[PDB]
């Protein structure tokens, strides 16, 4: 009743940044509130999104938390990776998030992202993500 | 929208009406020159969305605190700390969202003496007065009434 | 044997009763005459 | 504490922004524009 399936991911999510998985790696937690997410407006999801994201996302139960479930992944692996800004404004459509069905969400990311990445000293980049009615939290760490 | 009651003046007539019910459209008018923007839905909105951004940064560095609290703790019994712990930053977050809206969206209206409760009822629809389409009389074929 | 005195009147004149009920800031004063509280014309629908 | 911070930077942009906005009325009517929508953030502040 108290323990839904929410509080599971959540604390699982920050049970694998609590000083174990975190030894020599930039980590970014990123929240994220699903009303904030316009799904109707095309201007904020063509340019912030790829046409993968947008395949899966629109075709899932709870769009506009699925929605915010990957803009909070793209949002965490911004931080982990520690650049400030990728030139001018945000387009995060380069930082993809490959969500398979029941699989672990995969980050593939190309562009200018892909650049400040490997000069970083960055090989790969793990993401956890929990989406519900409400908040949606993304765990990102980005080793060597 | 809303609901209401209301009692009249001092008399000695228990069966007769009173003009007490009026009080629903009591607003202030002394200063009406200028459109107070407390009606206008697009501020009311712009407002929230400000409001939303807080949460959500609030959320961030009581998660960065949590896991700062959970390493003191030995690593065997950190998960019912972690559950417990989520869920209480999970409503705190629910509440603050709803308190927000609340305030933009629902109670705008509460402690604005411009703002007639009837108007303010509509407002929270983006209806005007001039949408009140029927008014359903008591009408009891009385005299008075 | 006075702990009990009806009111005679509101404190408003029915000129006013309806001015009264639609201004929540409406508030009543001495009335220099009489010594009793009323609703004066002046605190109804004002600046201050 | 944390929130009455938040509060206390909101009104400060609000001030910023009604000062953005009295400039395009005319100076001869835009006392009673400051003093109509002061009075707003004043309650906007209280409410929060």
């Amino acid at each position: 009743s108290y323990i839904n399936a929410n509080t599971i991911e959540t604390a699982k999510m920050i049970e694998n940044m609590t000083k174990e998985k975190v030894s020599n790696g930039g980590v970014g937690v990123d929240v994220e509130l699903i009303t904030s997410i316009n799904v109707e407006n095309d201007t904020f999801i063509e340019r912030n999104f790829t046409p993968q994201e947008i395949e899966y996302c629109s075709a899932q139960p709870s769009v506009q938390s699925s929605f915010a479930g990957t803009w909070s992944a793209k949002e965490a692996v911004f931080k982990s990776l520690g650049v400030k800004s990728l030139g001018g404004g945000a387009a995060l459509k380069d930082i993809e998030i490959v969500r398979v069905n029941k699989n672990a969400p995969a980050v593939e990311l190309h562009g200018n992202a892909k650049k400040a990445a490997e000069e970083a000293g960055v090989t790969d980049v793990k993401v956890s993500i929990s989406h519900d009615d409400l908040q949606a939290v993304a765990v990102a760490v980005s080793t060597k | 929208a809303m609901a209401a009651t209301a009692t009249d003046k001092i008399g000695r007539s228990v069966p007769a009406p009173g003009k007490g019910i009026l009080t629903t459209a009591r607003e202030h008018h002394s200063s009406v020159k200028y459109a107070s923007p407390n009606l206008n839905m697009k501020y009311r909105k712009r407002q929230l969305v400000t409001r939303e951004a807080q949460i959500k940064d609030w959320v961030e560095n009581e998660l960065e605190a949590l896991k700062l609290e959970a390493e003191e703790i030995p690593s065997e019994d950190q998960n019912e700390f972690l559950l417990e712990r989520t869920r209480e930053i999970h409503n705190e977050a629910e509440s603050q969202l709803r308190a927000a809206q609340q305030q933009w969206g629902n109670d705008f209206y509460k402690r604005d003496p411009r703002i007639a409760p009837l108007r303010g009822a509509l407002a929270t629809y983006g209806l005007t007065i001039d949408d009140l389409g029927v008014a359903s009389f008591h009408g009891t074929s009385t005299k008075a009434n | 044997n006075k702990l009990f005195v009806s009111k005679e009147h509101a404190p408003y004149t029915d000129e006013l009763e309806e001015d009264v009920y639609l201004d929540p800031l409406a508030r009543v004063s001495k009335d220099k005459k009489s010594g009793s509280l009323t609703f004066n014309s002046k605190n109804i629908q004002s600046k201050d």
